[PDB]
RNA sequence: UCCUAAAGAGUAACGGAGGAGUACGAAGGUGCGCUCAGACCGGUCGGAAAUCGGUCGCAGAGUAUAAAGGCAAAAGCGCG
RNA sequence: ACGGCCAGGGCUACACACGUGCUACAAUGGUCGGUACAAAGGGUUGCCAAGCCGCGAGGUGGAGCUAAUCCCAUAAAACCGAUCGUAGUCCGGAUCGCAGUCUGCAACUCGACUGCGUGAAGUCGGAAUCGCUAGUAAUCGUGAAUCAGAAUGUCACGGUG
């Protein structure tokens, strides 16, 4: 590694909203918290769900009973 | 990333949340009333503590990346069925029943 | 439109011609000039020959068409 | 440090997982190349330095500007000779930059899926594209210009892409 | 520069085809290091193609300049 | 049958050009919360109050009423305090997706409104061209004729000027 070429590459702390503290070595030179991390994203938490496809049948039965 | 998308600064909370693309003006007022954030203060003056609550509120209505997907799927449901409402939609004519003889220029350009 | 106080709608002749025709399953199209009646979960998969205005055009009823009325699937004007 | 997680957990696990003979046959990540494509604004002579500065901060390493080897008349003339900016990262920087991925750069695609598992080379090299340059530590939003086409190209010591999938799913981000 | 030119040179026609009346202060000298063209897979606004990774390559590229003859001691490419 | 009765469809189609009319493009303004004053008219085959449940359009409810009595019916602009700081924006509302109420045997072609989301063109507009000499032009409301429902046109009178 050349000496006077690269920026300052120091160690900082990445803290998420849930409190997941990650020791990351970056060029930041300061600690900055994050709003979402790998453990809080809906896709990797399993909360992404689906677009629900279509429910007109359901909707019609919820809307109109139509006895008989 | 800030709340799902980048939010402007030097503006009130309700106006700032309007750019979330899925919360308008009235629902933004309800989110602020539920959370407790005062709209009178700028988003700059707010702390980084209740923004998690604002994100939780955003995560219970919709996000734009899925709102556009599902509204496009709703359009597709009409477009793949044979209905007249989609028949005019594909060609780009007015859908709700506006007059087509003249001045249907928003859906056809210059 | 058609508020939930008076929720459903189906013409009497169409209802009696379709509910009875469900017993003897689909071997023919249903020719009906009425376009004001919605289709129902009891009428999924039938063939309806809705009146275009000068002839009857067939309709393939699907499970995703229950909300919409029959007349949406029949043209009025061509503009070829 | 992902190196300590890899040596202790992934390395002994993959040997018995893939029916490998000895310790060192396991696949490993060879290098990470980013290759920020500066094709837009060919005849500018003003965005090359901005792209170099932007890529310098998110990698902790000065990139190298890449010239052309031909001239697509449909694309642009040779007058704008510098078109590309490239970075290479081996183990000292690779495992530390890879911590941003899978830990804090998973909230970086704004996505429904982290990364498609059907995109692999015949030998087992993985590639991925990052749409926005906003997604990184120590980067402003007002001072940054939103014209940055960044890729993340991965190289692995795999004979075939199934070994690449087996290696990737350990530090999984699909 | 090639053919006519007949396996040493040379050899004509108002015979068949092409170029020159220059460029380089580095486009020279030396030391040290590196492969070309082309095909395929993947990679966000590019897409048959730009920049990147990998394999198959085994000079079919390149020569400052027309064609002929050569170029892995590369005669090609970069740095002091 | 160029005469009649019944179903649907059509007159509200749609690269285009024209007349009239309403919205805007904002800071002499946009929202929020207080507070002030009208004229004229319609209502026993009708007006349809209070309480009441609904985010709202509205649903129940049935009073008083045949009219200085009761209802339609809260006039709005202005004025007072806060914020917005001129930014394609707390401007602009078209467009589209979902969800409803009312009328009607019946709201797809093809109705009017209410709730959430989306947010366009538009930064004062060429040749040209029009209305107006005083409660005039300009701007803001109210109620009615046709009417089961349906107005930016149109019926009628008033605020500031
Ligand atoms: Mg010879
Ligand atoms: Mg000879
Ligand atoms: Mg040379
Ligand atoms: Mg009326």
């Amino acid at each position: 590694m050349k000496a006077d070429i690269h920026p300052t590459y120091e160690a900082i702390e990445a803290t998420c909203s849930c409190g997941n503290v990650i020791k990351t070595r970056s060029t930041l030179c300061k600690p900055i918290h994050l709003d979402v991390c790998s453990e809080c994203h809906p896709f990797y938490t399993g909360k992404q769900k689906v677009l629900d496809t279509g429910g007109r049948i359901d909707r019609f039965k919820q809307r109109f009973g139509v006895f008989g | 990333r800030i709340a799902g998308v980048n939010i402007p600064d030097n503006k009130h909370t309700v106006i700032s949340l309007t750019y979330i693309y899925g919360v308008g003006r009235t629902t933004a007022q309800s989110i602020c009333a539920a959370t407790g954030v005062n709209p009178a203060a700028k988003i700059k003056d707010l702390s980084d503590e209740q923004i998690d609550q604002l994100r939780n509120e955003v995560a219970k209505i919709t996000t734009e990346g899925d709102l556009r997907r599902e509204i496009n799927m709703n359009i597709k449901r009409l477009m793949d069925l044979g209905c007249y409402r989609g028949l005019r939609h594909r060609r780009g004519l007015p859908v709700r029943g506006q007059r087509t003889k003249t001045n249907a220029r928003t859906r056809k350009g210059p | 439109p058609r508020s939930l106080k008076k929720g459903p709608f189906i013409d009497l002749h169409l209802l009696k011609k379709v509910e009875v025709a469900v017993e003897k399953n689909d071997r023919k199209p249903i020719k009906t000039w009425s376009r004001r009646s919605m289709i129902l979960p009891h009428m999924v998969g039938l063939t309806i020959a809705v009146h275009n205005g000068r002839q009857h055009v067939p309709v393939l009823v699907n499970e995703d068409m229950v909300g919409h009325k029959l007349g949406e699937f029949a043209a009025t004007r061509t503009y070829r | 440090r992902l190196k300590e997680i890899y040596r202790k957990e992934i390395a002994p696990k993959l040997k018995e997982e893939l029916q490998l003979a000895n310790v060192m046959e396991v696949p490993r990540v060879t290098k990470i190349t980013l290759n920020m494509g500066l094709g837009e604004a060919v005849g500018d002579k003003k965005i090359i330095e901005n792209a170099v500065a932007d890529l310098e901060k998110i990698t902790g390493q000065k990139p190298v500007v890449t010239y052309a080897r031909k001239s697509i008349a449909g694309f642009k003339i040779r007058e704008g000779w510098p078109i590309g900016v490239k970075v290479t990262l081996r183990s000292d920087r690779m495992y530390e930059f890879l911590d941003r991925l899978l830990s804090i750069s998973l909230p970086r695609v704004r996505d429904f899926r982290g990364l498609n598992a059907k995109s692999f080379d015949g030998r087992g090299n993985y590639s991925m594209g990052v749409k926005e340059q906003i997604i990184f530590p120590e980067i402003d939003y007002d001072k940054i210009d939103a014209l940055r086409g960044l890729d993340i190209t991965l190289t692995t010591t795999a004979r075939t892409d199934d070994e690449g999938r087996a290696l990737l799913r350990a530090f999984k981000f699909p």
